[PDB]
């Protein structure tokens, strides 16, 4: 997880249906907004 | 109404506008022209506090940017700093109408930071670009460089000005997200000129707009290996004080794909000074000479009753609606034949395609028209000299003796050149793949072979119009001005640049409510068809029913009198002011004011468009 998630992103499609979905991205972005 | 007086109550407070786009000083799309033509009004509103942030490219600086020294000590200091910190940042003046200052960031020069930046990106947005995506990695580099420049420009500025950063695609969206993550004081606009998913979803899916809510955007981007690009665009839209689209159709797509309704729509304006009836007459004469050459041996239709329709732009068969236009042209051919009309419709398809060369019949027909024109001119000058000589001696010409043996030899040679049995070619070029060409395939499927019975002739010109061209020595603008009706029944068109330019050139055009320009005109003109603007309904009609409506539009245009067509062209000429940045810069101004107020509510307060740019029923209809 975390770093392994980053490596999965780099190699190919991440878990866009799961953890790497845009829900987690939107949360980690809303923290900045 | 002017642009300087729009929202004049707003005081920018010596704010500085950084407009960030991958297309700044490098033409890689249509947004390059948007930025180029908008730079004039943006610099009028911001003076030299306006910076276009682009990627450095050797061609762009060679051709378009005069490298300069930063006018202010803050800019010079930040440039020197980040140039000493392993980046290669150029400053210059973009040699365009506005003369805007450009900060160009060599993304390649700073690729060393990629891994620490993209990892850093993953530490702030959970977005990780795959290595193989050159454009996504370049976007990450450009965004990190832009956020670096903004941070080091605010840091290295004693006054600490109010910075409005306006990013223009997902390529600048990374820098937008980093501006929000670092929390540095930047009022951020995100304009999306086309949703990234929209392209794939329109091209692949049978129906895309009516299924917008029924799309799993994460999954849909996932199957197409562009999940990171989609996430960058959606984070830019999410991490933006103001979110903007160039169109209301793009606004709908962004609502259902980027999960944010644009705070405002900023239609692509145009520098209308760059671009009607006498000029149209000359261009129509030139098109008529081309048609005379192309249909040599087959000029059995009245050319004064001939209408010139055209569809131009990129050769995207379904997105540009060339399929719908061809279906409607077949149906209109049937309508004009069964109704026994003497009207002829030559529909031009100016859609570039891989072509080997001009078709032999096309170039030969142009040569035949040139020969007949020269023969007629020579015989006409001989006849005119003889007639003037005869009238000078008080003698009435004896027409039998007027033409000599050499005149008859020249004219018989011309007539011999005229004979042809093959029908005029549908295409003016040699297609590398005639069998696989969608336009030619559709034309041969629907039965438009430029036969004498066909009231609709089709001329596919699979190449851009150029003056240097031998076949048509006319550039695109002049040819278009010579046409009667632009037809752009686009399915996917975030903004209609071709229909917008057609309208600015004063040519009645058919667009769609699926196109940004079509939606913009439909919402700015009470009766668009009165103004030469036919809005085909492609959202709420099937492709077959949209073809029927397009046939109705084409037929009603054909059934107008020359007086009605002139009135309609006068109205479309009037429409040009809607598409000027002098009006459409209002929306960019209001977006920037909105972003300033959102990011700095203490310093700026925004007071919420088309006033003075509404076109009700023409008084004369």
């Amino acid at each position: 997880s975390s770093e392994e998630r980053k490596e999965r992103w780099e190699q190919g499609q991440a878990d866009y249906m799961g953890a790497d979905s845009f829900d987690n991205i939107k949360r980690k972005l809303d923290t900045y907004l | 109404p002017g642009l300087e007086d729009w929202e004049d109550e707003f005081d920018l407070e010596n704010a500085v506008l950084f407009e960030v786009a991958w297309e700044v000083a490098n033409k890689v799309g249509g947004i390059y022209t948007v930025l180029q033509t908008k730079a004039k009004v943006t610099g009028d509103e911001w003076g030299d506090n306006y910076f276009l942030v682009g990627p450095y490219t050797e061609q762009g600086v060679r051709t378009q940017v005069e490298l300069l020294e930063a006018p202010t000590p803050a800019l010079k200091r930040t440039l020197d700093s980040m140039n000493s910190k392993g980046c290669k940042v150029y400053f210059g003046r973009w040699l365009i109408e506005g003369g805007p200052l450009v900060v160009l960031l060599d993304v390649g020069a700073s690729a060393w930071a990629l891994e620490r930046w993209k990892g850093e990106l993953w530490d702030t947005c959970n977005i990780g670009v795959p290595w193989y995506d050159r454009e996504a990695n370049d976007a990450v580099l450009f965004g990190f460089l832009t956020t670096w420049f903004l941070g080091e420009f605010l840091a290295q500025s004693e006054e600490k000005p109010h910075v409005v950063a306006h990013f223009h695609e997902w390529l600048a969206g990374v820098g937008l997200c980093l501006c929000r993550a670092r929390r540095l004081p930047v009022a951020t606009i995100f304009t999306t000129h086309a949703t990234l998913l929209g392209r794939y979803l329109c091209a692949g899916a049978v129906d895309f707009y009516n299924n917008l809510e029924n799309f799993n955007v994460d999954k849909e981007a996932g199957e197409r290996q562009i999940y990171h690009r989609y996430c960058m665009e959606r984070a830019a839209a999410h991490c933006a004080h103001v979110f903007t689209t160039v169109s209301q159709i793009t606004a709908i797509e962004a609502q259902h794909l980027l999960k944010r309704k644009p705070d405002i729509v900023t239609p692509n304006g145009l520098n209308v000074k760059k671009f009607f009836q006498n000029l149209h007459a000359q261009s129509k004469a030139r098109i008529q000479e081309f048609v005379r050459g192309h249909f040599y041996g087959h000029l059995d239709f009245n050319l004064d009753k001939t209408l010139y329709f055209f569809i131009a732009g990129r050769y995207e068969f379904s997105n540009k609606g060339a399929d719908v236009f061809l279906e409607a042209l077949a149906r209109l051919n049937y309508l004009l034949r069964v109704n026994g009309s003497e009207q002829t419709v030559v529909a031009f398809f100016i859609m570039p395609a891989r072509t080997n060369n001009f078709n032999v019949e096309t170039l030969k027909g142009q040569a035949v028209r040139k020969q007949l024109w020269d023969t007629a001119n020579t015989v006409k000058e001989k006849f005119g000299r003889k007639l003037y000589e005869s009238l000078l001696v008080g003698s009435l010409p004896d027409m039998n003796k007027m033409l000599d043996k050499e005149d008859f030899t020249m004219m018989k040679r011309a007539i011999f050149a005229t004979q042809r049995q093959s029908f005029p070619p549908v295409c003016t070029h040699n297609m590398l793949d005639d069998s696989s060409d969608p336009i030619l395939t559709t034309i041969r499927r629907i039965g438009l072979f430029n036969s004498s019975a066909d009231r609709v002739k089709v001329i596919f010109h699979p190449e851009f119009l150029s003056s240097t061209s031998p076949l048509l020595p006319v550039d695109y603008e002049e040819f278009v001005r010579g046409c009667h009706l632009g037809v752009f029944p686009s399915y996917y068109e975030p903004w209609g640049y071709t229909p917008a330019e057609c309208t600015v050139m004063g040519i009645p055009s058919i667009s769609t409510n699926l196109s940004g320009f079509g939606c913009f005109m439909e919402e700015h003109i009470a009766d668009p068809s009165a103004y030469g603007i036919y809005i085909l309904d492609r959202r709420f009609r099937s492709l077959d029913d949209s073809c029927s409506q397009l046939t109705s539009f084409l037929y009603s245009f054909c059934q107008q009198s020359r007086r009605q067509r002139i009135i309609q062209r006068n109205r479309t000429e009037r429409l040009s002011d809607l598409l000027d940045w002098k009006y459409l810069g209002r929306y960019y101004m209001s977006a920037r004011h909105m972003a300033l107020s959102k990011a700095f509510p203490e310093h700026f307060t925004y007071e919420p468009a088309a006033q003075g740019y509404r076109y009700p029923r023409p008084a004369s209809v």
